RNA sequence: UCGGGAGAAAGGUCGCCCUGAGCAAUCAGGGCCGCAGUGAAGAGGUCCAGGCGACUGUUUAUCAAAAACACAGGGCUCUGC
RNA sequence: UAGCUAGUUGGUAAGGUAACGGCUUACCAAGGCCACGAUGGGUAGGGGUCCUGAGAGGGAGAUCCCCCACACUGGUACUGAGACACGGACCAGACUCCUACGGGAGGCAGCAGUGAGGAAUAUUGGUCAAUGGACGCAAGUCUGAACCAGCCAUGCCGCGUGCAGGAUGACGGUCCGGAUUGUAAACUGCUUUUGUACGAGAAGAAACACUCCUAUAUAUAGGAGCUUGACGGUAUCGUAAGAAUAAGGAUCGGCUAACUCCGUGCCAGCAGCCGCGGUAAUACGGAGGAUCCAAGCGUUAUCCGGAAUCACUGGGUUUAAAGGGUCCGUAGGCGGUUUAGUAAGUCAGUGGUGAAAGCCCAUCGCUCAACGGUGGAACGGCCAUUGAUACUGCUGAACUUGAAUUACUGGGAAGUAACUAGAAUAUGUAGUGUAGCGGUGAAAUGCUUAGAUAUUACAUGGAAUACCAAUUGCGAAGGCAGGUUACUACCAGUUUAUUGACGCUGAUGGACGAAAGCGUGGGGAGCGAACAGGAUUAGAUACCCUGGUAGUCCACGCCGUAAACGAUGGAUACUAGCUGUUGGGCGCAAGUUCAGUGGCUAAGCGAAAGUGAUAAGUAUCCCACCUGGGGAGUACG
RNA sequence: UACGUUCCCGGGCCUUGUACACACCGCCCGUCAAGCCAUGGAAGCUGGGGGUGCCUGAAGUCGGUGACCGCAAGGAGCUGCCUAGGGUAAAACUGGUAACUAGGGCUAAGUCGUAACAAGGUAGCCGUACCGGAAGGUGCGGCUGGAACACCUCCUUUCU
């Protein structure tokens, strides 16, 4: 692979689209945080780990509406990618649909939010961001 | 493209050329001319648009232009080339002041007296 | 024509004595003499452009050495022993 | 612009300079820089800053401040702490001047000025009264530094050219008596900001030096008056006639705010783009009215924005400009999972610095503003140090999913070399036989009574392989088709076994690369560029017909071009189906699963045509290419 | 007299191709002839800076000699290195100009032909070779970015 963080929100941007139910993507320490906190703040309704492989799986269940779906995850893209890596101290974060959306912020305390991590004044590198 | 071609090399910026190049980035020249003529636009426009070829201080031959009726410009005058082209012409890339050191200005002339180089009646 | 053109063109030292570095040679410092130091003799003048002949070579012994002849190369044609 | 450097690179000893050092010399070695741009050429003083822009950026380096270089053009040294010295010296060169002809004196890139150049930029002014500088114990002297004054609407800011009442008055433009300028005007009351006259009238001045008492010690401190203004009788205030002393420029078809008439009739002309004028012009000139700005208004010249029109923010490559002809691969770019260590990138704190001035914010003084004072923020940056270890980099270890190797089943027009077969065309020999054969839309040229065309048998030679045979299959692409053998290569599936990230892309570069073309030596049946005749046509250097050279073929080579096309670069991972077919596995059949190859279509993309699981769908990495048309794939190297 | 619509002319409908839209009585290409403009080549002519190799080299600092001045120092006088300037030789970069010559853009739209746009009347285009007043023609290979037509000779299987 090139960006093993870019294929997980792939699958699930593909998933949202085509209008699935559970996804079934290879697990990392890294994509576990991710699930971790997307399900913290409420874009996914479960995930489970499952064993039994020799890198495991996660199976996350994607999150719409009880009447007129409209899936709550719009547009989660990147903004670090392999072939430019982009820091920012606790001054320079972004302001992801104003202050509407999160910011994943992998930080020196670990992978936090671009708001919860404001508050502890620490920077990081600015991972994903989702609406 | 790739931030990487954009390193090794980056984007290309072009000079913009000029307008007005044969009056050395002057608003305006001095000249003397050597012929006063007239010639014909391209199309459809039908005229005799009265030009006249002056030779600037800094040895540029250039073609100008005599806005207005009425005008002395005998075969050696001194003229002052401001510049602006007209899409009549081709060749024609100048224009001369009227109301400047030797050249004429106009006489009835009410409406627009700034320009043509007319006094206040 | 990659071989040449080319010794292209254009320049510098050369005598005698001493000292030192040196492989004999030579070199580096000083000093002296004369108008002149490869002091006599022997030893390419050079460059630019065009015609002809690729080139070396041969020719009217005894008025013509050439743009003439030859030349390597190219072609046509004859020849089955 | 691909090589540059010869004291050049390093060392050993001296000479040295304030000081280390090839700074210099003597000796030894051949080193040093270079694609992350040496060298060479063009241009240019650098920064704080100014303009623009939402920002990222872009364009310049006036005036204020800091650093560097220079003083007619060049070189050298002395004095001096400090100079290789603007108003010092010596020498050489070019200008100007004096001369008794022997020889001498000069340098406004200092202030004010002259000539020339240019579209264009000013007084041969006053004073040391403040601040600074040099000398002096001081008084004091000098200061074209500096402070003032004159000229230029050059730019910024502020004010004025009056304020209230007053009818639809003359006069103009316009319509067929009305509307318009228009409370606009005449006229009636009031103020002098400004302008003129007169009377008062500043701050900028704090001090220095000399005589007086105090203390301590030869240092500091207080108080006194005759003191010290170029601006300058300048700013400012008061008094008295008088609306008196003061408004122009651009535009009016659309973009863009504002319309009517008269004159010219593609003329005169206008024009930033579209474009208007050939006799009813809202676009030309004039008149009226209207709009904008205002002591200014327009044009030109140079910049930024709009321009996402070089796009990191923030674009594309099927058909509009754009995927290299295709692979291999160097430098480089990117990196599957877990784990231990460091903390280089990244993040946070502290200290130092980031001059002053300038922009912004807040607050004070000039009657407000411009301007000036004070404070903060900013100066996105750099150095040292202390922490965090989530992500990237480095080191170590572990794993198999990626990748590669091995084993078994197979797969093919996949390559190179050598043999071989038939049909057909051409020619030759022999037999039979007589007047045609061939060709066209019709004819003719052409072969034929020297026996053609036709037929039979044999022989010779060259090229290509009917049926199989096709949206088949293989190859990186070009391409590969009668049959056989030898020497190789590659691919697919699967029970294996094995190594353990060994991977992807890839600028320079290497290899291959249709046909045509070029060189050398053979071969040459058919076809056939050029060419020769016949025919058509007004002409036919063509289409049509009859011949025909190179070529097409073979063995070594050379060039490296195509509509070299899927007009779609290579990887990996996801996202609906239906329907054939090729080679495998599991299947007693149904059917299922990998690897390739076609068609329909959903969502999604696209300007549309269309694409659509073999994407032109959603993401990440790397390479190449695009920036209006022509000139132009042209000129030069 | 009319068998009939295959041809000649005109008109209607459907589909198809188009580079036409004042609409094929359209559009458009090339050579030659006459002017204007800018840019290349060329026998030569004429300059401008900077570099290198030699010769000569003012002043000046620094050395040698110093038989002459001085009592010592030191100096006069010769002389050496360095270096501005001058002369010379061959090249490199670059500017202007030149008889003649090749191609490009416009002008009134002159002369000759109709190459492309419909199946453009011989389908077009690409690479290449030859030829011709010109557009262009032909040979070999490749593409559809071309129109009109557009399903088939064998019918069915045994281990050879």
């Amino acid at each position: 692979y090139t960006d093993p963080i870019a294929d997980y929100l792939t699958r699930v941007r593909n998933a949202v689209a085509a209008n699935h139910k559970v996804v079934e993507i290879p697990a990392s320490n890294l994509k576990k945080e991710i699930t971790k906190i997307l399900f913290d703040q409420g874009y996914i309704l479960s995930y489970k780990f499952e064993q039994n492989t020799v890198q495991g799986s996660i199976k996350i269940a994607l999150k719409y509406d009880k009447d007129t779906k409209e899936p709550v995850i719009k547009d989660i893209q990147r903004i670090s990618k392999p072939g430019l890596r982009k820091y920012a101290g606790a001054a320079k974060l972004p302001r992801i649909l104003n202050g509407l959306g999160i910011a994943i912020v992998s930080t020196s305390k670990g992978l936090m939010t671009g708001k919860q991590a404001k508050q502890l004044n620490v920077g990081g590198e600015v991972i994903c961001y989702v609406y | 493209p790739t931030i990487q071609q954009l390193v090794r090399t980056g984007r290309t910026q072009i000079t913009k050329k000029s307008k007005s190049v044969a009056l050395d980035s002057c608003p305006q020249r001095r000249g003397v001319c050597t012929r006063v003529y007239t010639t014909t636009p391209k199309k459809p426009n039908s005229a005799m648009r009265k030009v006249a070829r002056v030779r600037l201080t800094n040895g540029n031959e250039v073609n100008a232009y005599i806005p207005g009726e009425g005008h002395n410009l005998q075969e050696h005058s001194i003229v002052l080339v401001r510049g602006g082209r007209v899409k009549d012409l081709p060749g024609v890339r100048y224009h001369i002041v009227r109301g400047a050191l030797d050249t004429s200005g106009v006489a009835g002339r009410t409406q627009r007296r700034s320009k043509y180089g007319a006094k206040r009646p």
